[PDB]
């Protein structure tokens, strides 16, 4: 249940939220691309021709962490002597501001097919969705047409406040048919074997299967939803992940989506142990907390590893999961814990 | 405020039975807490995180559910099973309990272990005398007890207290004691203590003589 | 051996301030929450709030808003938790519990009594009378709240009934039995150890035929 309209017809986002790089006119700025909104002269529309550069933008701040999970756009209405809309457009958001990211789908598309007229409301499910706290749209022209643009934002908040997870790169399993256990849509670097700065399919809200060969999704491959390691890889025996949160905060619980089809090389970890920094020191707060399953249970079910965390008040967690078959695999993992 | 609600809020089961019960929230939370509790003890963790069994506790219980639903399942009901069980929500401030269940035990009736016992040298030279009655370790719950001096009925005076369950033979116990003054008390000879049980018709009568 | 060591009982006058103790012992005190829960006889529990030593972070409820106050002396590993003006209802007993979520670890609680009344320890009478004895103490006159009682100092534990006490004059009255193979008693002594932490009693009376 994560597709609220974030505030544009809705006016939660203020005007001041709302900028863009040129209006044509004071007719046509920013505060004019509410969706469904008459104000000004119908919409919002580049000063600028969008020529082959494509540079214009319209810019929407939601001021807290989000997972937008949809859009909506429209043309330029006006009464209805409006002729004028962006028929296709990419996407940009941005977390802190300094660093922008472009959306991808699961297929490796930008482009998003736009309106079709001025006066319809076009929504788009961004698969996979996007953590972030601003977001821009790059109205698209292919010929000099006068592009206008009206949205809206569709989501919730993003209350586990996790700006980015560190982790070994997935690896693939070569089993019959090759599958692929590596974080497909990992918005953060990726240098050497390790990824980090980002966010990714550990943290979109989607769970894996009991099969991780078969996914939801469809024209993926193998192992899709899964990002697994394997025991030989790593002779320390834990895949080491590091967390890093929004705000200091208490943490009562970790849950780990893991996949136990043991039969194929997956059982869940044999323990989870976390360290937690609230950080100025280059220490850490304390004792680590570890934490060990029961044992390795029979069916081969994916179940929800749920960690219990102390309450133990930190920023920073650098959590190890130790190993207890051949492979891990891990859809999702999130956190459950208070703003102190 | 997020209340969760139990039930039953009491049941009774026999040995051997699987038990059940349930905590549901006005509204959805991320996790359900267990905790178990003994007349005149501190409660003790029992289930975590909905499903985890805190360190002590017995195989025979589990837990799950989600959302605003919850339940904590006892595979073979024991007999010290016998407490309230009460759920915790910490979803959302104020994190509260829920009514508890309550679970009391089934067994076989037993007939009450009468006692009765004279006032001490310690409490007479001090003006007072009381009487003392035990009796202990019987079932169902439902007892009367009745006291008498010389042959007559008295009820000035005579105060009760009852335990619950034990842990180990699921009965129970009561203490009458009838408290007279060292005069009120020296001034009278026959002290009997009458009580009648399910499992006799005729009262169960203990008592002394100076 | 993780313990939360606190008061048995604490006494007070309406209106008058009272601060109950908990002091902890076992793991690092600073990074842990202590809460306080609440619990009036025989009825439900309720959650004050909590505190973590090491930033003061603090929860309360509501419902205690302007009742509590939590504090904690990061020194001697105790943690605090005051009542502003008692009132009946604002006696009880107070249990200190370490966790957040799971409350792994509980204090033994402390019986807080509100009243003008003053303490009285208890007068302790032995209660003498096949195969088996029934011997008996009575604690009788004693305030307040509460009052433990082991036999042969705890090394009787089986065939013991404790009950309840009971009030009359704002005055307690308790009873214990155990029942032990007539052949141990008389010739091995039964003694009963009643104890009152609000007068401080230790109390022991052997039962003699
Ligand atoms: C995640 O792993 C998959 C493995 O398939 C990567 O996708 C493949 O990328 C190669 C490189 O050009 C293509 O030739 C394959 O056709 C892709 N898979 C398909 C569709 O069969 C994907 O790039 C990886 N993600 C990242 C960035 O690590
Ligand atoms: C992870 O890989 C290691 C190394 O291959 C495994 O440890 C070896 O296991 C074999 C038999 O399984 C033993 O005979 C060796 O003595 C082990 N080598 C070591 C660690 O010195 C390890 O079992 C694998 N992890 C799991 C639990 O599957
Ligand atoms: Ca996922
Ligand atoms: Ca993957």
């Amino acid at each position: 249940k994560c597709r609220y309209a974030l505030g544009m017809q809705d006016r939660t986002i203020p005007d001041s939220d709302i900028s863009a790089s040129s209006s044509w006119s004071d007719s046509t700025a920013a505060r004019h691309s509410r969706l469904e909104s008459s104000d000004g002269d119908g919409a919002w529309c580049p000063a600028g021709s969008v020529f082959p550069k494509e540079e214009e933008y319209l810019q929407v701040d939601l001021q807290r962490l989000h997972l937008v999970a949809l859009v909506g756009t429209q043309g330029r209405h006006a009464g209805g002597l409006g002729k004028e809309f962006s028929r296709s457009y990419r996407l940009r958001y941005s977390r802190d501001g300094r660093r922008w990211m472009g959306w991808k789908d699961r297929w490796g598309q930008e482009v998003i097919s736009g309106n079709e007229d001025p006066e319809g409301v076009v929504l788009k499910d961004l698969g996979p969705p996007m953590v972030a706290r601003l977001v821009r749209f790059y109205p698209r022209a292919d010929r000099v047409m006068s592009v206008c643009l009206r949205v809206e934002l569709y989501g919730c908040l993003w209350r586990d406040g996790l700006l980015s997870y560190t982790a070994p790169v997935g690896q693939t399993m070569y089993l019959s048919e090759a599958v692929y256990l590596n974080d497909s849509t990992y918005d953060g670097h990726t240098v050497g074997g390790l990824q980090y700065g980002g966010l990714g399919q550990l943290a979109d809200g989607v769970v894996g299967l009991d099969d991780f060969r078969k996914s939801q999704e469809l024209r993926v491959w193998p192992g899709y939803d899964y990002v697994g390691w394997s025991n030989h890889s790593f002779s320390s025996g834990y895949v080491e992940m590091e967390f890093e949160f929004d705000r200091l905060r208490a943490f009562q619980a970790m849950q780990v989506h893991c996949n136990n089809m043991h039969t194929l090389g997956a059982r869940l970890p044999g323990g989870v142990e976390c360290r937690f920094r609230r950080g100025p020191a280059m220490a850490w707060e304390g004792e680590p907390m570890r934490h060990n399953l029961g044992g390795n249970l029979g069916d081969p079910r994916a179940r929800a590893v749920s960690v219990p965390l102390g309450g133990r008040v930190a920023r920073f967690l650098q959590c190890r999961f130790l190993f207890a078959g051949p492979w891990l695999l891990f859809s999702e993992i999130s956190f459950i814990s208070d703003a102190a | 405020d997020i209340q969760l609600t139990q039930s039953p809020a009491l049941m009774s089961a026999s040995p051997g039975e699987k038990v059940t019960m349930t905590c549901s929230a006005s509204s959805s939370v991320t996790f359900m807490y267990w905790y178990q509790q003994k007349p005149r003890s501190s409660p003790k963790p029992w289930i975590y995180l909905t499903s985890n069994l805190a360190s002590g506790v017995p195989a025979r219980f589990s837990g799950s559910g989600s959302g605003t639903s919850y339940s904590l399942t006892i595979s073979s009901m024991e007999a010290e099973d016998a407490a309230t069980y009460y759920c915790q929500q910490w979803s959302s401030n104020p994190y509260t309990f829920g009514g508890g269940t309550k679970l009391e035990l089934k067994r076989a009736d037993a007939a009450p272990t009468v006692s009765i016992f004279p006032p001490s040298s310690e409490q007479l030279t001090s003006g007072g005398a009381s009487v003392v009655c035990f009796l202990n370790n019987f079932y169902p719950k439902d007892i009367n007890v009745k006291w008498k001096i010389d042959g007559s009925e008295r009820q000035n005076g005579v105060l009760n207290s009852w335990t619950d369950q034990d842990s180990k033979d699921s009965t129970y116990s009561m203490s009458s004691t009838l408290t007279l003054t060292k005069d009120e008390y020296e001034r009278h000879n026959s002290y009997t203590c009458e009580a009648t049980h399910k499992t006799s018709t005729s009262p169960i009568v203990k008592s002394f003589n100076r | 051996q993780v313990q939360l060591q606190e008061s048995g009982a604490e006494l007070v006058r309406p209106g008058a301030s009272v601060k109950l103790s908990c002091k902890a012992s076992g793991y690092t005190f600073s990074i842990s929450w202590i809460n306080w829960v609440k619990q009036r006889p025989g009825q439900g529990l309720e959650w004050i709030g909590n505190i973590y030593p090491s930033g003061g972070y603090t929860n309360y409820n509501q419902k205690f808003k302007d009742k509590a106050t939590l504090t904690v002396d990061k020194s001697s590993n105790t943690a605090y938790i005051q009542l502003s003006s008692p009132t009946s209802e604002d006696s009880a007993v107070y249990y200190c519990t370490r966790g957040y979520g799971h409350l792994d670890y509980w204090g033994q609680g402390t019986t807080l009594t509100v009243s003008a009344a003053k303490t009285t320890p208890p007068s302790v009478y032995p209660l003498a009378p096949n195969s088996m004895v029934t011997l008996g103490c009575l604690v009788k006159g004693y305030f307040p709240e509460p009052v433990t009682v082991t036999w042969n100092s705890g090394s009787l534990s089986s065939g013991v009934h404790t009950f309840p006490a009971v009030l009359q004059s704002d005055l307690y009255s308790l009873s214990s039995s155990v029942t032990v193979p007539s052949s141990t008693w008389p010739s091995e002594t039964v003694t009963c150890n009643v104890a009152h932490p609000a007068s401080s009693t230790k109390v022991d009376k052997k039962i003699v035929p």
